[PDB]
DNA sequence: CACACACTCTCCAATTCTCTAA
DNA sequence: TTAGAGAATTGGAGAGTGTGTTTTTTTTTTTTTTTTT
């Protein structure tokens, strides 16, 4: 009484293959309907390690976000009806053209009529388990999911292509069958069915859909390269909802499906049968954090869950969470709690200010760390590179003017001007980290003065003439003359530097590497004990090395690394604390005697935009506290740094005197 | 940085990438070229900021560099921290001497 | 009718996964009720391609792979366990499941064939669907090294253990259906490729005619391959055992498998008459030989060199050709002035049978490997040594019974069996003196005379070539026996009196329609005549008569376009062409019936360097005929000058000048 | 389809001569009003067009393409009505539209868009010269000598391949004589600095308005546009093809003026305000204190920006000597002194103006600069920031880290009030007066 | 398991008698086994021909 | 556009096939 | 059995249709990086 061509099959039978390929296999109707309700199935009854039903979350957040793309983890398919996970790899054309109604439907069933929202979900898969580079790509991946790590180098424009297509035959009927059609080749159709021979057509206009395109040049990472050969490319293909997903020059993570097709330049000029070949794009992961690291699933390492924010509402609440956070900067460098404290404000920031739309005051907190060799102020750069949400390093000789900044383009084909963003801009909404600072050249250096109060780039050459933003917060790395910090000289003596570039800099940590016979012992004893626990060779393994890497972190940080990371981008892009007026007395003070004391020649030019930093510190504490009000316990953590920063950049014979005349600001925490 | 699009050239450093780089007439080097090698004796990366193409790149190589004094003699009467044109920066970056 | 074609496809596919599977924990399993599956999938074939003539069925389960991943391990486990039980020495439940997955196998590799009375379906889906019975074919002599044909002789020993008298006839069709199964996965052989001439030739012919599936290669097909599963798997002392124990139901089958893995073999590679190296050697100095040659006719400077000779001729006229080879040597030149000419006249050239000596090239070798050419000449040396003798008598008995009910497969199959095997036996008793020819003696008999000369006779009368061409081998073969057993030494005079008359009427006829057939007709109608001529010469109706017979125009015709094709003839075949031109020339003085063009034409073409090899026995002798044939000529052309145009011309039939003009007075 | 057409027609005929707020019909008021000055076209405001009858925004939402160009001929019937006398020619009117549908950023248009009347804004990075579509083609036969005429209407047709009555397989030839043209020119839109996502360079589209929508704006200025999201089939991937803007109405922000000889643009209603506070005995002090209210201090540099915004008066003398009438001033001090601030603050009052940083800076990118352009391969001249900032402030920041070779190219352009080329073939004083 | 596909035997001769410059090639040698001595300059992609 | 090449379509007569009487 | 008259199929003339073709490419300005100035 069951429909022949309706009637199913069970998990048992989808193994026993018998076809000539996958293709053919996973295309017969009967297979198709079981595979339908194996994927449903796995959507509706897989549920985490803590029992919550992970997709579901997932399905709430599609829905909610009106997002047209559902991410699945493709270690859940290989962890419960893992001959998915194999038809999935093995042909995954056909079988995401399944997955993506099963998807629709698994939506439909939360969000009746989702249809009038989005016609259609893709499925973003993700953690895909074996990754290959560039190089490493052969004929027999073809038709199979991929997944590759590159450089994004070249991004095209996004633009309508058109997905479904009826014809108009010139002939006769303005309807000839609707095409879908498939981002690589024309339709070449050698036939019409309302006149049966061959005839000229147009591209019929009573009906089509469109979907975004947008090619991709991805170009192998030059830390994986092997050096002075060449880095090879292939050429990437975003459909709907991935467009406008990766800025050129990004390290990014592509999985997709790898295809080949004839076309005659390849023929005409190799000489040979040979075919063109196009990564079509199903998801894609940007390679921050890390990445020697297992702990770290999913296409947004910065993303959170909802038991990851409800964790950093509980922590926030913490008495003391301020010198935790503080503690957990770079733990296993030891002591200085300065550049530490100082780091930590630099990397939450400040509160931007728009003033009745007229005037425009600077967020971003900019750190010099300046001092003597050795003492890990590269250490700390390039673990804030680790940490910060979008970074970018740059180090002396190495970094230009308008490698920084911005810089003028000319095409070698159509050949005229374009903008290439810099440093600066690749940083936006995140931090640039400038290594040897001191020894770029002057030239190069006084690029920086627009983006670091302004947070903007005005270029105007080649008739291209515009205003780029650029708002970084910049730490610094540099080393006195010499060498080595003189301490009986001030400030403006010991560094090569001058007042309008020291100034945009507005938290100042100077360095001094002196003997002691103690400090030396604990300095020392911290340092060896660091390189025992960094040893290369010191229930299942995948999640077993996961408590020995937290037993490892947890004896040095009072925080978990994973959870610091997610914490300090939250408190970026949700928290932004307002200031309650009460400080008026004690900033005003604190400036003035700032102001009176720095009548010493060469001493650190304190100016009106070290007043705002106070302000702008205050608002950083806040924050870490996860607070939308500042406190005159911000207000006071905030003083005393900018007040020790300033005295700890005098000279010896005045240092006494200036520890003596600040003390109610010094050890107001 | 080469162009004519911007690219990257591979330097001695990174030429030698998990070996030895050797450099003779060390003394002789210009102060500026000199130091750029310090991200890339210490960090063991070579980091670039130019154009339209900013990078970060390996250099895990031992530095093997060979010296003469300034004035050719190893003036005795001084300690190695003076016979040599070199500065705290670099001049703590070898291991031994 | 597309709806049931796809409604078809997911029946068969949701029975075919109903079947069984690897079980995982790997070892098949047998589904729950494969027995009704099985029945229900035979059902399927009958009730469809019977019925209605479709083929639709039997294509589609091709596309599911029920015979390579259901009947093969379900047949090559049920082997496993019954010789493990023997080697020990519910098992009556498997025996019904394994006779009905071999018949299944019969049906499936059931020979396919195209007529007038094919339907429009089955003529669209044939040629697609010799690719899935190639597949089928690798697949069953491959899938762990032929144990399924293991599993067959199994099924038939069943029945050969139970008596020659007390057995049923439900169990004699089991023999029958072990040997069909036997002949089909020897006749699975790569079909033809077919192209609708409705629509004119393209500026390219037929790119490719590779009729093979993308994973069979050629050799997986060869007969090598079958000659291997069958030693390794024991069906050679199976096959041999039953064709003794013939002391009716199952000749015929057994007849056609002899043919179906004899028909193809050349015999005279299983006689010789480093060592592959030497034959590489001498076959690379004949190549070496011919570009020699080639490189004496190619350009001593580039292809632009641009050297142009005009040639002055009678009339004090001129042409001109191009090209340096041309300019020293005249016989070239005139050669590139006719190779030119941008006409040609238009040539003329020329049935449900598989690939046989009727139809593949007279170069065609199968190249056996050297175990397997030892494994196949003592099979067929038992064979021949036990039942080819009483096989052929029971046979011929069974035919000259019931002769009109022979459609052209069974007389073919019949004819070609007794003359490649009777060959065979010859040419072993020729070389090895062990072998009896008296071992094939039956061939000889008068029932099987008569029924071979009758069935010949038939096949001319209705003009049916494909069978006189088999009856002209065959008859061939019987006169090569009796010249044999002539010389050995009263039968022999029996059948030599029995063709007096009418027969030799007949085989007079045959060469003179000959000229109209394909090579292999020729080249049969030549070996034919050259045997008759060599017996009633020695016998001696009347030599000067019977001779006088085949001395006529259309005769030396097909001899000629038989000696057109000589540049992939054989020594033998032109040694028997021109024993028969000397023949006519000294014996009959009958020369002007050769003067004529054609010939004069062709000796130059094979006597010249780019001809035959001058190291060859063939050269020598067509060189001495040319020498006799020339001297006569001039001789002719002195005493009456209007023979070069009589030699431009057929002969005339007025009667006092077409006397004068073939004898000269 | 022609009757549902003529349907389509008839229901905006009576939008114009029905729709009527209090006692005025403002469409024929309009209509009328601007057939006496001469422009044939009609600015219709939305708001009024749902108000009248849903179902006909309805039609005009769902395919903006079939019935704009519908709307245009029931505009020019009405005109005809209203402004001849039956029983006793004007061309066809534009349809110009405003809008409050929300705007939609100019990074967030895709396939969703295409073939829909949207809104947004940018600021205007180029314009093109004026370029002539048709609108009525004369047409004769190489052949047979037939003539007709094609009516074109320029939302999303062709020559005939037939003859229309062997006369062949593509017959026709337009006389230029008898057709007619209307301009048409290309914008180039970026999107607004304050929109454009973290670390993207600023998002761009090109963009069509044609008649009485030519000329209404310059590079630079800040602009609301309504318009069709459409596409078009460039020859410049794979069943891809280019999005563009039909311009259905250019809504300047602040009534900077565009392309403007002086004219009297301003309104009596705020003319009289003007007037007003011109006689206020206090002036220079609100002023004054209306320069950067934000920054303390620094009263004779907010006094000084005053005079440069107004500058002097331009005089020209019997001797056909040019005398600068522009003011510029140099703010040279100490750090953090407000002296960016108050560069990006004048950057905003004045009507035009460019900020620009002296290390960012080119003297060919301040000046002007020669490009080449790929199709003809000719070079042309491309203005910088001296010439985007004429009539306004340039300010420059930075100024003393700008390049020596730089700094220089700004002498000319500071006081003769010209930039000289010789370049390239192309010679020429351009006029830069800031 | 799905059906595996026929293999293609790369067959790899070595060790040749003699050894060619790239000025001793000449055309007379085309079809014939070589073996080459030289210097890389550049490498293409990897690229599947179409085989079969 | 117009003029060569590439390629298909169609008709006509030239040749060979088949049957009959001399 | 030859030979000659009438029937069928194939070759190719030639008429018809359809497609591609010009073609360049340095020069002159503007920029951004290395190094040799
Ligand atoms: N306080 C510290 N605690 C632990 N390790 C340290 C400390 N100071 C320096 N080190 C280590 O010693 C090395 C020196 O740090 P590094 O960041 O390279 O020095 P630096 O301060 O930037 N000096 P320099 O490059 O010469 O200006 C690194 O391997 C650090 O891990
Ligand atoms: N007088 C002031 N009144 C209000 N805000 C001020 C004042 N002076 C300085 N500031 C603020 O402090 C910062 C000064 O930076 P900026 O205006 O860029 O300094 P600048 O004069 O251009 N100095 P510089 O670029 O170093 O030569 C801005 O955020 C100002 O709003
Ligand atoms: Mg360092
Ligand atoms: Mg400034
Ligand atoms: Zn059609
Ligand atoms: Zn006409």
């Amino acid at each position: 009484d069951i429909d022949p061509l309706r009637e199913e099959l069970t998990l048992e039978s989808l193994s026993n293959v018998k076809a000539n390929s996958y293709s053919e296999w996973i295309t017969q109707p009967n297979v198709s309907r079981t595979i339908a309700r194996e994927l449903k199935s796995f959507l509706l009854e897989y549920t985490d390690e803590t029992g919550r039903s992970v997709y579901g979350a997932r399905i709430r957040t599609l829905g909610e976000m009106n997002s047209e793309s559902l991410e699945v983890n493709y270690r859940h398919l290989a962890e419960s009806k893992a001959i998915l996970a194999l038809f999935l790899a093995k042909c995954p054309e056909e079988m995401l053209k399944i997955f993506d109604l099963v998807a629709m439907e698994a939506t439909e069933l939360h969000y009746p009529d989702y249809a009038r929202i989005h016609s259609e979900i893709h499925v973003r898969i993700s953690d895909f388990p074996t990754i290959y580079s560039l190089r490493e790509l052969r004929e027999s991946n073809l038709s199979s999911l991929v997944r590759v790590t590159g450089v994004v180098t070249r991004r095209t424009g996004v633009f309508p292509q058109l997905k479904y297509v009826k014809f108009n035959c010139l002939k006769c009927g303005s309807i000839l069958g609707p095409f879908f059609q498939d981002s690589n080749e024309e339709i070449r159709i050698s036939f019409c069915t309302n006149c049966k021979s061959k005839g000229p057509f147009r591209v019929n206009g009573e009906k089509t859909v469109y979907r975004n395109y947008q090619r991709v040049t991805l170009q192998e990472a030059p830390g994986t390269v092997p050096p002075g050969r060449l880095p090879r490319h292939r050429e990437v293909i975003l459909l709907a909802d991935l467009v406008d997903v990766s800025k050129p020059g990004e390290e990014v993570e592509v999985t997709g499906i790898y295809k080949n097709n004839y076309d005659g330049n390849l023929n005409a000029k190799n000489g040979f049968p040979v075919f063109a070949t196009i990564i079509e794009a199903n998801s894609i992961k940007r390679r921050e954090g890390n990445t020697a690291n297992e702990g770290e699933e999913g296409l947004d390492v910065f993303s959170w869950t909802e038991e990851e924010e409800r964790e950093f509402r509980k922590i926030s609440r913490d008495r003391g969470i301020i010198d935790k956070i503080i503690s957990s900067m770079a733990p296993s460098i030891y002591g200085h709690r300065d550049i530490k404290t100082a780091v930590a404000c630099s990397l939450f920031g400040g509160v931007p200010k728009n003033v009745n739309g007229k005037h425009s005051i600077r967020g971003d907190i900019n750190v010099l760390l300046l001092g003597d060799p050795g003492t890990a102020k590269s250490q700390i750069l390039k673990y804030v590179e680790k940490t910060a949400h979008r970074a970018v390093f740059a180090t002396g000789q190495g970094a230009s003017a308008v490698g920084l900044t911005a810089s003028v383009r000319k095409d070698p084909i159509t050949k005229e001007w374009t903008l290439e963003g810099g440093a600066l801009v690749l940083a936006d909404k995140g931090v640039c980290l400038i290594d040897e600072f001191d020894k770029m050249n002057d030239q190069d250096r006084t690029s920086i003065h627009e983006a670091m109060e302004q947070q903007s780039i005005s270029i105007s050459k080649a008739g291209i003439v515009t205003t780029l933003q650029a708002r970084c917060s910049i730490i610094a790395a540099a080393n006195p003359n010499g060498g080595r910090y003189n301490s009986t000289l001030p400030l403006a003596q010991n560094v090569s530097l001058t007042e309008p570039i020291l100034s945009r800099f507005d938290i100042l940590c100077v360095v001094r590497d002196l003997v002691d016979e103690e400090a030396d012992e604990r300095l020392a004893t911290f340092v060896v004990d660091s390189h025992v626990r960094s040893h290369p060779e010191n229930l299942n393994a995948r999640q077993r090395r996961l408590q020995r890497q937290r037993k490892k972190e947890e004896e040095i940080s009072p925080i978990p690394q994973e959870l610091l990371m997610k914490y300090i981008h939250y408190a970026r892009t949700k928290i932004y604390p307002k200031l309650h007026q009460m400080d008026m007395d004690k900033v005003s003070r604190v400036y003035a005697d700032l102001r009176r004391e720095s009548i010493s020649t060469g001493s650190f030019p304190i100016t009106v935009r070290h007043l705002e930093s106070i302000l702008r510190i205050a608002e950083s504490f806040a924050k870490m506290r996860l607070s939308e009000f500042v406190s005159s316990y911000d207000l006071d953590r905030a003083i005393k740094v900018v007040v020790d920063s300033f005295v700890d950049a005098q000279k010896v014979s005045v240092r006494r005197q200036l520890r003596r005349s600040f003390a109610i600001y010094t050890l107001g925490h | 940085v080469v162009r004519d699009d911007y690219t990257i050239e591979a330097g001695a450093l990174m030429l030698a990438d998990n070996g030895i780089c050797c450099i003779d007439e060390f003394d002789k080097m210009d102060i500026s070229d000199q130091v750029a090698i310090h991200e890339a004796m210490e960090q063991q990366t070579i980091s670039i900021a130019k154009a339209g193409i900013h990078a970060t790149l390996n250099a895990r190589t031992s530095i093997l560099a060979a010296a003469n004094p300034v004035g050719g003699r190893y003036n005795r009467k001084l300690s190695l921290r003076g016979n040599l044109n070199m500065t705290a920066p670099i001049m703590s970056r070898f291991d031994l001497f | 009718a597309d709806f049931s074609l796809t409604v078809l496809r997911a029946r068969i596919a949701l029975l075919a996964t109903a079947i069984g599977g690897p079980d995982y924990t790997p070892p098949y399993k047998l589904g729950d009720d494969c027995l009704a599956c099985l029945k229900d999938l035979k059902r399927w074939f009958k009730l469809v391609d019977d019925q209605q003539k479709r083929w639709d069925v039997a294509m589609a389960v091709a596309e599911y792979r029920i015979l390579t991943d259901d009947l093969l391990p379900i047949l090559i486990d049920w082997e496993n366990k019954c010789s493990l039980a023997a080697k020990l020495a519910n098992k009556a439940y498997y025996d019904k499941i394994a006779l009905n997955c071999l018949q299944l196998l019969v049906l499936m590799t059931w020979p396919l064939i195209v007529t007038e009375q094919s339907s429009s379906n089955q003529i669209t889906l044939y040629g697609e669907l010799k690719k899935h019975q190639l597949v089928y074919k690798k697949t069953i002599l491959s899938m762990e090294s032929g144990k399924v044909l293991r599993a067959a002789i199994r099924l038939a020993l069943d029945v050969i253990k139970i008596d020659r008298l007390s057995r049923t006839p439900r169990d004699n069709m089991v023999l029958k259906l072990v040997l069909n199964f036997f002949r089909n996965v020897i006749a699975i052989e790569p079909g033809e490729f077919t192209i609708n001439t409705k629509k004119s030739m393209p500026k390219k012919g037929i790119t490719s005619i590779d009729t093979l599936p993308p994973n069979v290669s050629m050799d997986d097909i060869s007969l090598n391959t079958v000659i291997s599963s069958f030693h390794k798997n024991k069906v050679f002392g199976f096959l041999l055992t039953l064709t003794s124990s013939l002391s009716d139901f199952i000749n015929i089958p057994l007849l056609e498998i002899m043919f179906y893995f004899t028909k193809d073999v050349n015999q005279e590679l299983l006689f010789p008459r480093t060592s592959a190296g030497f034959e590489l050697s001498k076959l690379l100095q004949k190549e070496h030989q011919m570009r020699k040659n080639v490189i004496k006719h190619t350009s001593a400077r580039h292809s632009r060199f641009g050297g142009l000779l005009s040639i002055q001729t009678p009339d004090k006229t001129r042409l001109t050709v191009s090209g340096s080879q041309a300019l020293v040597d005249e016989k070239i030149a005139l050669q590139k002035l006719d190779d030119s000419k941008k006409w040609n006249k238009r040539i003329i050239k020329k049935e449900g049978l598989p690939n046989s000596l009727l139809n593949s090239q007279t170069g065609k070798a199968i190249f056996f490997t050297e175990s397997n050419g030892k494994h196949f000449k003592e099979f067929i040396n038992n064979f021949i040594d036990s039942g080819f003798n009483i096989l052929l008598h029971s046979v011929t008995n069974y035919f000259t019974t019931e002769q009109d009910r022979m459609v052209t497969l069974e007389q073919v199959e019949y004819l070609l069996f007794f003359a490649w095997f009777v060959k065979y036996q010859l040419l072993r008793s020729k070389i090895d003196n062990s072998a009896d020819i008296k071992q094939v003696s039956e061939a000889l008999k008068e029932v099987t005379f008569i029924l071979v000369s009758s069935l010949l006779r038939s096949a001319y009368d209705l003009k049916n070539w494909t069978v006189t061409h088999a009856g002209m081998i065959a008859f061939n073969e019987l006169l090569n026996l009796v010249s044999r057993t002539k010389a050995a030494q009263d039968i022999e005079f029996i059948v030599s009196r029995l063709f007096s008359d009418e027969r030799i009427q007949l085989l007079s006829n045959l060469p003179k329609i000959g000229s109209k057939y394909s090579l292999q007709f020729m080249k049969s109608c030549i070996e034919l005549t050259h045997s008759v001529l060599k017996v009633l010469e020695q016998y001696s109706v009347n030599f000067q008569k019977v001779q006088a017979n085949y001395m006529t125009e259309p005769v030396i015709e097909t001899y000629i376009n038989f000696l057109e094709r000589f540049r992939e003839l054989e020594d033998d075949s032109i040694k028997k062409v021109f024993s028969f031109f000397h023949r006519v020339f000294v014996q009959a003085k009958e020369q002007a019936l050769l003067f004529r063009f054609d010939l004069i034409i062709l000796l130059r073409e094979m006597l010249s360097p780019d001809g035959l090899d001058r190291m060859s026995r063939s050269r020598k002798y067509v060189s001495q005929f040319s020498d006799y044939f020339l001297a006569r000529l001039k001789k002719r052309l002195k005493k009456s000058p209007a023979w070069f145009v009589g030699l431009l011309f057929p002969p005339l039939h007025n009667s006092e000048v077409g006397f004068y003009q073939r004898y000269g007075e | 389809n022609d009757d549902d057409n003529t349907e389509i027609i008839k229901s905006f005929k009576n939008f114009i001569l029905e729709f009527r707020l209090d006692s005025q019909f403002i469409y024929r008021d309009q209509l009328r009003n601007n057939i006496l000055v001469k422009n044939y076209s009609l600015t219709v405001n939305m708001e009024h067009l749902i108000g009248y009858n849903e179902d006909i925004y309805k039609k005009l939402s769902d395919e903006p393409s079939d019935i704009i160009p519908l709307f245009e001929t029931a505009i020019t019937q009405v005109a005809k009505r209203i402004s001849i006398l039956s029983r006793a020619s004007l061309p066809t009117f534009q349809l110009i539209l405003n809008s409050n549908a929300n705007q939609i950023p100019l990074r967030d248009l895709d396939s969703e868009h295409v073939s829909k009347i949207v809104r947004l804004s940018g600021i205007i990075i180029s314009t093109s010269v004026l370029s002539s579509r048709a609108t009525y083609l004369s047409i004769m036969c190489r052949n047979c000598r037939h003539t007709t005429s094609i009516t074109i209407n320029n939302f999303n047709v062709s020559l005939p391949r037939s003859c229309l009555s062997n006369c062949g397989p593509d017959p026709y030839i337009i006389i230029h004589e008898s057709s007619k043209f209307i301009d048409q020119q290309f914008l180039k839109l970026q999107e607004i600095p304050e929109l454009v996502p973290v670390g993207e360079m600023p998002r761009n589209l090109t963009m069509t308005c044609d008649r009485y929508l030519t000329n209404k704006v310059i590079p630079g200025t800040r602009v609301t546009i309504v318009g069709i999201y459409s596409i078009y089939n460039s020859k410049n991937g794979v069943a891809i093809r280019t999005p563009y803007i039909k311009i259905l109405g250019i809504q300047s922000d602040v009534e900077t003026s565009s392309i403007w000889n002086s004219v009297t643009m301003f309104t009596e209603e705020e003319e009289e305000e003007f007037l007003q506070l011109s006689r206020n005995p206090k002036l220079y002090e609100i002023l004054t204190n209306s320069i950067a209210p934000s920054i303390f201090g620094n009263e004779d540099i907010k006094k000084a920006i005053v005079c440069l915004l107004m500058g002097g008066s331009k005089k020209i003398l019997p001797d056909g000597m040019r005398l600068r009438g522009d003011i510029n001033v140099l703010l040279l001090g100490d750090p953090g002194t407000a002296k960016s601030q108050l560069l990006k603050f004048v950057e905003k009052v004045s009507p035009i103006a460019v900020y620009t940083s002296g290390k960012g800076s080119s003297a060919a990118g301040l000046t002007a600069s020669v490009q080449r352009d790929p199709m003809t391969r000719e070079f042309y001249l491309e203005g910088g920031a001296m010439v985007l900032a004429d009539g306004g402030v340039v300010c420059i920041d930075e100024f003393d880290k700008m390049r020596d070779e730089d700094r220089v190219a700004i002498h000319e352009a500071m006081e003769q009030q010209t930039i000289s080329i010789a370049k390239a073939g192309i010679t020429t004083v351009l006029n830069s007066r800031t | 398991s799905p059906e595996q596909t026929e293999r293609v035997f790369q067959i790899s001769f070595f060790n040749l008698p003699t050894v060619h410059r790239i000025r001793d090639i000449r055309s007379e040698k085309i079809g014939s086994l070589l073996s080459i001595s030289g210097t890389v300059t550049r490498t293409s992609e990897v690229r599947p021909e179409l085989y079969k």
